[PDB]
RNA sequence: CAGUCAAGCGUUCAUAGCGACAUUGCUUUUUGAUUCUUCGAUGUCGGCUCUUCCUAUCAUACCGAAGCAGAAUUCGGUAAGCGUUGGAUUGUUCACCCACUAAUAGGGAACGUGAGCUGGGUUUAGACCGUCGUGAGACAGGUUAGUUUUACCCUACUGAUGAAUGUUACCGCAAUAGUAAUUGAACUUAGUACGAGAGGAACAGUUCAUUCGGAUAAUUGGUUUUUGCGGCUGUCUGAUCAGGCAUUGCCGCGAAGCUACCAUCCGCUGGAUUAUGGCUGAACGCCUCUAAGUCAGAAUCCAUGCUAGAACGCGGUGAUUUC
RNA sequence: UCUUAAGGUAGCCAAAUGCCUCGUCAUCUAAUUAGUGACGCGCAUGAAUGGAUUAACGAGAUUCCCACUGUCCCUAUCUAC
RNA sequence: UGAACAGCCUCUAGUUGAUAGAAUAAUGUAGAUAAGGGAAGUCGGCAAAAUAGAUCCGUAACUUCGGGAUAAGGAUUGGCU
């Protein structure tokens, strides 16, 4: 994670390469994510940085807002919707797949969520499930 | 613990065992096997499907 | 020059040479230490891999997620039906390493044991051990001073093992016969224990028992002949790649002006001696028991067996060990189980495992259902069902 | 790349770190200088790939010195075990940025590597434009287009057999050979130590992750010739049931199979050490890690553990053929 | 202030023409030696040695967008030969 | 069938010739398919894939007033009476 790590992350399996364009979820006038980095990320030759839901990553609103497009962003990924396995041995997945600006503490520049939110990102970001309106 | 129900065909879902998809508006649908989850992405009625329990209790049997 | 980006080598050097190993039944590298405050018992079994299967049980650890919640993992299927112990052979110490000088044998032999020695049964005149009982048929006429030889002499003795061939449900009907390195008691303990068990069933309820870190030994599945990129790893060519994409391109530079042994080229993939560490046996079952594949918190009378059997091998009527990972090897492969070689803990090797519920569904597909009465329930009556 | 002396800088202090004037050198990645070799041809830039090697260390391990209160950050020592990334534009080597990182070390193998690739470059012929030339044309001045040949030989390698030790079968030994697991983050320790405050540590324990590796298919996800079931089209067998053909007619599902950090498991612990700190103790009646002796310790090294068995290194056991 | 026969007028421009040069600025992109619009002492643009402009056209050359995808992250599977 | 001497099936007619047979490793040549992502791969989106007929709704800049234009971007299509 970085700093915002009340738990760690188990392992949810990659479904979001780098250049993925990731829906933005909150109230803070972006409309659609591109993924720049992963913060946290591997390092293989020829590998990509592949995030995954709640991994904090860099990411650039591709489109919206003047003031929230083009620019370098820090954000929190919230629905991956690439099936992985939770250690009880139920596959989950969505169809869409976003995620939201944060800030290089942890708190969400928006205050609000669009759509469900999965049980490891309430878990591993507390301000999500706060702001929320569901988790599974 | 306990044993589920499909989400389109009605049948015990022992754990370990499906998939579980989630919609926009956070709707759980559960899944024993591709064959209902396909179909669901296919749209399939499960009243017209006929091995469904929805079609078992739509034609009384 | 200097190679454009630092990457790893792809593939581990030490499992060089990749070649085919020796036989179907793994060799015995090590074993645990000898010490004489334990008591005189076995250090390994031979049992054969029947299936694998996935078990729920409890997490306890305290700093988990799932501390005292649900999980569900991967668990392996070795059917261990109890070993007739005959024979024992000693060896004796060098600087030349070890060296035998004496092999014991019970005076009954069995078919299987037998079999494994011919190699035509269909064409033999049966002539195996004849005069060796002939030695025997007395009380240890020339017995006893080999015995005595090796209570004045020879620091291990290994405890020879045949497996029941015939009470696995196989159509091989030749046994397998193998060693164990005794390494409880002292040595004239040894060698007396081995002279009861002549001609006697051991079980591996009476040489393991739960919670224990085991280690595994097989000559996993053959795969052929081999490309280099399934069997090395190595990152695949671009499209346009005359002659060939799924290839190796440099295989060294000018000079040295030969091909490395570190480089990756094809050759056998697969049938390896390998041998694997860090198990923990989920149970152990009696085949003379019902309810196999019941847990404590079902109680419902189940056995192990699938409805419809495991593939390519069938029921498990004798006894079985139900065991963590990934052994490797697979169906009807026969797998030699060991114990440990190191006390460790990691407060992970102490851990009490409750068994909570065993996944029986059909390994022939995607099952829907763990019992024919359960399926009976559900759908009623059939056309079939009169 | 690396030293020697010390004018000074470093608040005061040459040497914490630096360091002018001079100086002695070391490597071949430069670039020259040469022309010793191949001009009856050594395929030629760069990139993609892939092994191995150097230490003149960027990170990881242990330490020592700091202008080290703590945090960070600088110097030095041992070691080459382990790791050194995703992109933008450029044909690019290089560069310059955006980031990730524990860190984005220099470098080599015929400026590694073309019967391994590609052919963007340069490097024929087509054509333009620019400048020069009276023209022919000239230009490492621009641009666009331009066929990239053979392995069946020998050797190496990777795997495979295989005659000869009385025959045959089985159980082992181990001389030899390689070796790998590596690196963070969270909690707590602790707002503790420490610090005027602001700030603010490390050891141990627990829990996951990065990179490598090696297995495995129970589930998941992938693949369909099971042409298995069902659906659809056009035409043929008078019609139906059934099918023929469309180079697997298409499409949904689909076992058996194989398969992904796209699935789960798993990666052992004993010793000898170097830098480094010491004990006893001289020479040098004081002192001293050193001269004789000795202790503690690194990712080192050697083992354990692992990997095939010398197909000319061995051991045991069994049965060894008649009318 | 000299000179050559006249000394670049309409235009176009880092252009298929610009050495320095990866020009300066704007746009483009997180990020641009590319592209794009401008600026002009433009080494060496410029009038049938044709200038500029342009609908439609074009197996021409080039940058971005949308959808799209095994080109790749990262490979795997079946068939025929 | 079809817009059709497109591609497919058949009649008449001609043929059934091209070395086979056995297993079906690696790598090929030819085919295809792939979950999440969607040029990041590459010099360059080369290759490959995605849109594709008919009917109807509707159509920009610019224009040499002829075009652009099937622009774009949507909807329905089968069978039976």
């Amino acid at each position: 994670s970085g700093n915002g790590a009340q738990g760690t992350k188990f392992r949810i399996s990659l479904g979001l390469p780098v250049g993925a364009i990731m829906n933005c979820a909150d109230n803070s006038g972006a409309r659609n994510l591109y993924i720049i980095a992963v913060k946290g990320s591997g390092s293989r030759l020829n590998r990509l940085p592949a995030a995954s839901l709640g991994d904090m990553v860099m990411a650039t609103v591709k489109k919206g807002k003047p003031e929230l497009r083009k620019k370098v962003m820090p954000a929190i990924v919230v629905r991956q919707a690439k099936s992985w396995r939770r250690r009880d041995g139920v596959f989950l997945y969505f169809e869409d797949n976003a995620g939201v600006i944060a800030n290089p503490k942890g708190e969400m520049k928006g205050s609000a969520i669009t759509g469900p939110v999965g049980k490891e990102c309430a878990d591993l970001w507390p301000r999500v499930a706060s702001n929320s309106g569901v988790v599974v | 613990m306990k044993v589920e129900i499909d989400s389109f065909s009605g049948a015990k879902i022992y754990p370990g065992r499906g998939t579980l998809f989630v919609r926009g508006d956070s709707k759980i649908f559960r899944f024993q096997n591709s064959k209902s989850a396909s179909l669901f992405k296919q749209r399939k009625n499960p009243r017209r499907i006929a091995w469904t329990v929805l079609f078992r209790k739509h034609h009384k049997k | 020059s200097h190679r454009k980006y630092e990457a790893p080598r792809h593939g581990h050097l030490g499992f060089l040479p990749r070649k085919r190993a020796a036989s179907i039944r793994a060799r015995v590298k090590a074993f645990p230490k000898d010490d004489r405050s334990k008591p005189v018992a076995l250090t390994s079994f031979l049992g054969y891999k029947a299936g694998m299967t996935t078990i729920v049980r409890d997490l306890d650890r305290p700093g988990s997620k799932f501390h005292k919640r649900e999980v569900v993992e991967a668990v392996t299927v070795v059917d261990t039906p109890p070993v007739v112990v005959v024979g024992v052979v000693g060896y004796v110490e060098t600087p030349r390493g070890l060296r035998s000088l004496t092999t014991v044998w019970a005076e009954h032999l069995s078919d299987e044991v037998k079999r494994r020695f011919y190699k035509n049964w269909y064409k033999s005149k049966k002539k195996a051990f004849t005069k060796y009982s002939a030695k025997y048929a007395q009380d240890g006429a020339g017995i006893e001073r080999e015995l005595a030889r090796i209570k004045k002499y020879a620091s291990v003795v290994r405890v020879l093992v045949h497996t029941q061939i015939r009470k696995t449900p196989l159509a091989q009907k030749k046994a397998h016969l193998a060693e164990i390195q005794l390494n409880g008691g002292s040595i004239s303990e040894k060698v007396d224990w081995a002279r009861e068990h002549f001609e006697k069933t051991v079980a591996v309820d009476s040489v393991f028992e739960q919670n224990e870190m085991i280690d595994a030994i097989a000559v996993t599945k053959g795969h052929g002949f081999e490309g280099v990129t399934h069997r090395w790893g190595t990152k695949k060519l671009p499209r346009k790649t005359h002659r060939g994409l799924r290839k190796v391109a440099c295989i060294g530079a000018w000079h040295p002006a030969h091909v490395m042994w570190s480089v990756a080229r094809a050759g056998q993939r697969g049938y390896h001696s390998r041998t694997s560490i860090n198990h923990k046996i989920y149970r152990v079952g009696k085949g003379d028991d019902e309810a196999n594949g019941a847990t404590s918190f079902d109680r419902t009378k189940k056995t192990i067996t699938p409805m419809g059997g495991f593939v390519h091998y069938g029921e498990i009527k004798n006894d079985f060990i139900m065991v963590k990972g990934c052994i490797p090897g697979n169906r009807k492969r026969i797998v030699t189980l060991r114990k440990s070689l190191y006390t460790n803990t990691s407060r992970k090797a102490l851990e009490e495992v409750s068994l909570k519920w065993i996944d029986t569904a059909s390994k022939f597909g995607k099952g829907r259902f763990q019992t024919p009465a359960e399926k009976h329930a559900f759908m009623g009556t059939l056309k079939k069902d009169l």
